[PDB]
């Protein structure tokens, strides 16, 4: 995980990933 | 090559040119640089 501001200087962007449950059919 | 120092631990990382930036007995991946010797001329004004 990120620990800013120990980040920043690594010119790192401070985001998190999105996870959306997608439906195609296999119950889950 | 030279020595480097970590942001947290500070232990001597003494790591080699062109490799991977990190530490040894711990974690995190940054590092600053030891101050030179170095008796430096400083006026008191």
């Amino acid at each position: 995980t990120m620990f800013p501001q120990e980040a920043r200087l690594r010119n790192l962007t401070y985001s998190s990933p999105l996870y959306v449950d997608m439906r195609k059919e296999d119950e889950e | 090559t030279m020595i480097y120092l970590c942001a947290d631990c500070g232990a001597r990382n003494t790591i080699q040119a062109k490799e991977v930036i990190r530490c040894r007995e711990c974690g995190h991946r940054v590092m600053y640089k030891m101050r030179t010797k170095r008796m430096v001329q400083f006026e008191a004004r």
